[PDB]
């Protein structure tokens, strides 16, 4: 039982890499989102002026 | 503590039961010994005789 | 005989104690991740306050 | 190793769930940074007509 | 359980002891009937002599 | 001292499970205190933002 807990623990480990996998993935989506919001803010300063 | 107390218990009763054959089998060789001393004695008697 | 009494029973409840460890240690990890997700969740509302 | 096994788990526990605060963020600027869009396109939308 | 337990093992030794002297007092009452047998024959054999 | 080891070590799990099971259940609750106690102040930003 005490081994499971590091197959447990080892087997957490594959969802912490999941973890910093979405991270990169949602830094991606998060920056390309971040974009539109760029030209969006830019807008109410450039239009609004 | 039922399957301790049962063996206990059915323990205790087979040592129970040797108790009262011993008893049987205790008194059964006094009879056997009462035997062959009378019987021991007849042939010492008989053969004498 | 005193120590196999002791043992058998420390036997049971080392078995027992580990078995309930897991269910409570599984729903720690759900909590861990809820409490630390909540967490976050707060700065987010002052992040976009 | 069984008590160091159990232990183990608590560090990726606590790494798995502070993780998830850093995930969060990722989430969180899906969520912020669109919500902030609905708000920017509002206005540009409006801005624009 | 303790107490149970080691009555439990004082009562089988008593029940294997008392067991043994069974085989004992079999063993001498077969003992003592086979020279009753004998005496008895030698009575009835000097009886008829 | 062959079943005294083994009942020495054994002590230490059945000592060390019920001492860890303590800390492990009281674990997996402070994260809900956590998460209750920052969902509770997480309100009041919901409530404001």
């Amino acid at each position: 039982k005490g081994a499971l807990a590091l197959e447990e623990k080892r087997r957490l480990e594959a969802r912490i890499a999941q973890l910093e996998e979405e991270l990169e993935e949602e830094q991606g989506n998060t920056e390309l989102i971040n974009d539109r919001l760029k030209k969006a803010n830019l807008q109410i300063d450039q239009i609004n002026t | 503590k039922l399957s301790l107390s049962t063996k206990l218990k059915q323990v205790e009763d087979e040592k129970n039961s040797f108790r009262e054959q011993l008893e049987e089998e205790e008194e059964a060789k006094h009879n056997l010994e009462k035997q062959i001393a009378t019987l021991h004695a007849q042939v010492a008697d008989m053969k004498k005789k | 005989i005193i120590l196999e009494d002791q043992n058998c029973k420390l036997a049971k409840e080392k078995k027992l104690l580990e078995d309930r460890i897991a269910e409570f240690t599984t729903n720690l990890t759900e909590e861990e991740e809820k409490s630390k997700s909540l967490a976050k969740l707060k700065n987010k509302h002052e992040a976009m306050i």
